[PDB]
RNA sequence: UCUCAUGGAGAGUUCGAUCCUGGCUCAGGAUGAACGCUGGCGGCAUGCUUAACACAUGCAAGUCGGACGGGAAGUGGUGUUUCCAGUGGCGGACGGGUGAGUAACGCGUAAGAACCUGCCCUUGGGAGGGGAACAACAGCUGGAAACGGCUGCUAAUACCCCGUAGGCUGAGAAGCAAAAGGAGGAAUCCGCCCGAGGAGGGGCUCGCGUCUGAUUAGCUAGUUGGUGAGGUAAUAGCUUACCAAGGCGAUGAUCAGUAGCUGGUCCGAGAGGAUGAUCAGCCACACUGGGACUGAGACACGGCCCAGACUCCUACGGGAGGCAGCAGUGGGGAAUUUUCCGCAAUGGGCGAAAGCCUGACGGAGCAAUGCCGCGUGGAGGCAGAAGGCCCACGGGUCGUGAACUUCUUUUCCCGGAGAAGAAGCAAUGACGGUAUCCGGGGAAUAAGCAUCGGCUAACUCUGUGCCAGCAGCCGCGGUAAGACAGAGGAUGCAAGCGUUAUCCGGAAUGAUUGGGCGUAAAGCGUCUGUAGGUGGCUUUUUAAGUCCGCCGUCAAAUCCCAGGGCUCAACCCUGGACAG
């Protein structure tokens, strides 16, 4: 408000805070996993989701959504996990890629299939 | 020294010169203390800003094999 | 024998004479 | 360039003066002006200059860790002498 | 890079469009299911307009977002200049001179070399034409098939004014620069411009 | 109605509705990007951001026989000519890599005065007379090797002495100091010594500008100044002794934390925010620390010495080494290429020249990493047929779409010719028989990827039933789901299309331009007052701000304007300028 005031350094900016600080500034990080299990979403949402827990390069361990149907990951299985949001379920910042390393592609899918790691059917 | 020299610039395969007056340990891209001439042989453009070539030529600044033939066909070495 | 490091061992040397100099 | 002047602010050292040089500067980003204040060790030979005095700061060779300026007698200033009334 | 889709269908959509087909549309018999989308989002109109302007240049997006650049910077108004640099195209310079069907046509023409600019091949579609400049056929036997036919058996004389055409050699010769009035179509340069706010 | 302006978009979400304050979220740009799916071509770029973590192999700095003594290849022999260790000469201080350290005159800018300077110019004088060694070589000898040891021996542009010197010391008196020859038949050339200049390259000094933290408040004793002696190429607490008690600090000293800096790049309507890859300048570093030596120049990446850590060789006694040079291997990692060709161009080093050496560089190869161009056909095509999907069974729609008929051949294929880049004597081209040009076939060889509830362009049907799943936010999904999965259809982009990470925008959400504080977050409980900020009227002075003119500079490249060249564009080149 006043100059004098704003010339003893009055204005600071509030820094940009990041979503997924497991990551430490990459695109995906791989981890294993050292748990896979089901967890409930938050009312009134109900169903059961596919979690697995990963330890991570950066060392960090986290918990990291399964996205499309079903799946083959399993304990001390090699994945690659990448960054967003499941407004579901509290704590779970982070998805994991289908169709590289360890997890397979969904099977079956016909459309959108790049989202889930998919060859195109002949 | 000071050498009168081409520094190389363009891109591949096409190459176009210019003509500098610079400390002989610079790179030969490097800084410079003056530009004077410009060259290139596939265009076969090719001229001097006299004036500037024989102040440096007066304070001793030394061509370059190519350049020195450059300033002969201009008639630079007789007008020293 | 024959020996090549001209830069290296003949300054080395060189350095030697010219010190006690 | 131009010489900086200034004030006493210590004499007590021998062949020295510690002088206070006030300049304006037009602040960077809000775009008024301000006061910043620096200390200066200046040489004096003869010692002529005491405390409170105002007087030109001059340059030449180091003379110490510190003062590399010249202690100079005022260079031009308003009179504080009476003037007539017309 | 180029539109090879059905182009009567992106016609029923967008509007006529001269320089895409000579058709014109079946009745559109969509008068029996009666849909429609409702009414058109403001968004959905100046979408549609610069459509209209890019199917009938046969222009990509990428690229006339560069002429969208090239005109902002230009000093002059901006739609005007615009208009301009789309309708100097070497290709559709050589459509508005009778000398091609249509512009996939022209465009075909000058891929394959068959074309000559002040003496010289011009094989690009995007060509920027300047004024004073020379729009010849090739000399060989195909060439000069091609254009005659095309250009005779096109009955078509509306010639722009900034476009002249000559008799036996075929020299055609651009002029000036085009006029606004002189444009290629009925596009208000006002909503494609706006659309580009964002870029 | 002259002149300026080429620029500022919103939307969903608290409520039964409304208006507001306020956050979250979205639409846009940009990457040194990564991952998923898909992938035809060309043009110009880019390519270990993490471990300044380790390194197997090979190559990255030599040259001069016209300084010099030798011996070894030949030849018939010192007529010819080659190589070669050694002493000497210059060069290895440039070029190349990296960003660990550094909050500093390190960097940018602008000044200064006490300096240095090989090579290159410009200029003033010179080069007498002697002598002594040391490698090499020889002999003896010690070592697995690496490398040595004795005694002899020898040349020089290598060392030492004396004479002379427009210089150095000094108030002076005086004192003191130099040389080198090699070519050529001679002319002459390249050198050598001492001064005195020039330009360039370095060393210092200072104004200004140069991150976050007060839950870091006092810090400094060679520290701040003075003299005397020393020291440095030069000024200086640079050193040392004595004298004095200063210096810095709430306008943030010290301490802690992060960071190479700048031309620039990205974004912004602008004001300004974020950042510092490639490209160019400067700094710093070379396995971890410390020394110096040589030298015009180093405290020296491919030099020396020592200590340490680590790897190798060893016949066990001892040695060898330093990829953050070009490739390459392990390792870390989401992730970043060939143990390539060439000195032909430009630039360097040495040489009288011939020339030699250059992993600088010039090029190729690999990769849709990015930007730009082009293609995957063009014209005609009963309005008749198969099929998918929808349908109130009337028909609609995929769809002029295909099939089908003709034209064309960029690209593809098979043959031919075939550059500029090379510079003034010819010769000499890694790229490459590549770029381009002429012929012959033939629609022939080439379309995927997201989305379709609102923001947001694009909709229906079958399958599921709070399940399986989606989601950027609101939120969808309990029997007919425009929000899930499939189908058909549409829409957007297009050789790319999406997802994630990062930064600015939108965000007026840290607000100078541009907000607020009665009730929404927000006026110290109230005064007194120190620094600090602002402060009535009139005349004069001065000219620090302020304004106007002129000059210097703010490197080139980039951005902006105007032309020109690659068929266009990207990209390159010339010229010029507003800002500040
Ligand atoms: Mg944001
Ligand atoms: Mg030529
Ligand atoms: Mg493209
Ligand atoms: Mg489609
Ligand atoms: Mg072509
Ligand atoms: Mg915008
Ligand atoms: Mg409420
Ligand atoms: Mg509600
Ligand atoms: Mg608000
Ligand atoms: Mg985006
Ligand atoms: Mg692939
Ligand atoms: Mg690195
Ligand atoms: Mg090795
Ligand atoms: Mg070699
Ligand atoms: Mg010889
Ligand atoms: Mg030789
Ligand atoms: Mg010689
Ligand atoms: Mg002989
Ligand atoms: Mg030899
Ligand atoms: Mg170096
Ligand atoms: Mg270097
Ligand atoms: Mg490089
Ligand atoms: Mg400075
Ligand atoms: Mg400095
Ligand atoms: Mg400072
Ligand atoms: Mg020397
Ligand atoms: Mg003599
Ligand atoms: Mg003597
Ligand atoms: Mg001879
Ligand atoms: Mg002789
Ligand atoms: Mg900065
Ligand atoms: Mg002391
Ligand atoms: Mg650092
Ligand atoms: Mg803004
Ligand atoms: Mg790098
Ligand atoms: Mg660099
Ligand atoms: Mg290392
Ligand atoms: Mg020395
Ligand atoms: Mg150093
Ligand atoms: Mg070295
Ligand atoms: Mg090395
Ligand atoms: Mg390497
Ligand atoms: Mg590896
Ligand atoms: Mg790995
Ligand atoms: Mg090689
Ligand atoms: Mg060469
Ligand atoms: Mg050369
Ligand atoms: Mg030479
Ligand atoms: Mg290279
Ligand atoms: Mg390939
Ligand atoms: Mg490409
Ligand atoms: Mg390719
Ligand atoms: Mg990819
Ligand atoms: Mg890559
Ligand atoms: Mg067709
Ligand atoms: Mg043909
Ligand atoms: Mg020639
Ligand atoms: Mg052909
Ligand atoms: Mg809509
Ligand atoms: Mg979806
Ligand atoms: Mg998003
Ligand atoms: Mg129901
Ligand atoms: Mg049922
Ligand atoms: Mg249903
Ligand atoms: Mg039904
Ligand atoms: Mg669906
Ligand atoms: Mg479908
Ligand atoms: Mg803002
Ligand atoms: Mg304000
Ligand atoms: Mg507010
Ligand atoms: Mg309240
Ligand atoms: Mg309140
Ligand atoms: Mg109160
Ligand atoms: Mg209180
Ligand atoms: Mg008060
Ligand atoms: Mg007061
Ligand atoms: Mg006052
Ligand atoms: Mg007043
Ligand atoms: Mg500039
Ligand atoms: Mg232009
Ligand atoms: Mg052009
Ligand atoms: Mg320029
Ligand atoms: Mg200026």
């Amino acid at each position: 408000p006043t100059i004098k005031q704003l010339i003893r350094n009055t204005r600071q900016p509030i820094r940009n805070v990041t979503k997924s600080p497991a990551l430490r500034g990459c695109p995906q990080r791989r981890g294993t996993c050292t748990r896979v299990y089901t967890i409930t979403p938050k009312k009134p949402n109900s169903a059961l989701r596919k979690v697995a827990r990963v330890r991570l390069t950066s060392g960090f361990e986290i918990t990291a959504y399964i996205p499309g149907i079903g799946h083959n990951l399993q304990e001390h299985s090699v994945v690659l996990v990448r960054g967003g949001r499941v407004k579901d379920l509290p704590g779970v910042r982070y998805h994991i890629v289908r169709g590289t390393l360890d997890a397979v592609g969904v099977k079956d899918r016909q459309q959108g299939r790049s989202k889930y790691g998919v060859k195109k059917p002949k | 020294m000071v050498k009168l020299r081409l520094k190389r610039c363009g891109r591949k395969q096409r190459a176009v010169y210019r003509i500098v007056a610079i400390d002989v340990r610079s790179r030969r891209e490097g800084r410079d203390l003056q530009k004077v001439g410009f060259y290139d042989p596939i265009k076969s453009q090719t001229y001097l800003n006299v004036p500037a070539i024989l102040d440096f030529l007066e304070k001793g600044a030394q061509p370059t094999e190519t350049v020195y033939d450059i300033l002969k066909r201009a008639e630079v070495f007789k007008e020293f | 024998t024959l020996k090549k490091a001209d830069s290296a061992a003949k300054r080395t040397r060189q350095a030697e004479t010219r010190r006690l100099r | 360039m131009r010489s900086m002047q200034g004030k006493v602010i210590c004499a007590t050292n021998d062949k020295t003066v510690n002088v206070e040089v006030v300049r304006l500067a037009p602040h960077p980003k809000y775009k008024r002006r301000v006061r910043k204040k620096k200390k200066y060790q200046a040489h004096d030979p003869d010692n002529q200059f005491k405390v409170g005095d105002w007087v030109q700061l001059d340059k030449c060779r180091p003379i110490s860790k510190t003062k590399t300026f010249l202690a100079v007698a005022p260079e031009g200033r308003q009179s504080s002498a009476t003037r007539p009334k017309p | 890079s180029r539109y090879r889709g059905p182009r009567f269908k992106k016609i029923r959509r967008l509007g006529a469009l001269p320089g895409l087909t000579n058709k014109r549309p079946r009745a559109g018999s969509d008068l029996r299911n009666q849909s429609r989308s409702g009414k058109r989002s403001q968004y959905r109109i100046r979408l549609e307009e610069k459509q209209k302007l890019r199917f009938h240049y046969g222009i990509t997006e990428r690229q006339l977002l560069k002429y969208v650049r090239i005109a902002r910077k230009a000093k002059g108004s901006t739609g005007q200049v615009l208009l301009q640099l789309l309708e100097m195209r070497l290709d559709n310079i050589l459509f508005r001179l009778g000398m091609a069907p249509t512009i996939p046509g022209a465009r075909q023409l000058v891929n394959h070399r068959h074309i000559l600019v002040n003496g010289r091949i011009v094989d690009i579609p995007s060509y920027r034409c300047k004024p004073q400049d020379t729009i010849m056929a090739r000399d060989e036997q195909k060439s000069i098939a091609l254009i005659q036919n095309s250009l005779d058996l096109s009955p078509r004389e509306e010639l722009p004014k900034h476009l002249t055409l000559n008799p036996f050699p075929y020299k055609g010769l651009v002029n000036q620069i085009i006029d606004s009035k002189w444009v290629g179509l009925k596009i208000n340069e006002l909503l494609v411009v706006e659309y580009y706010s964002r870029q």
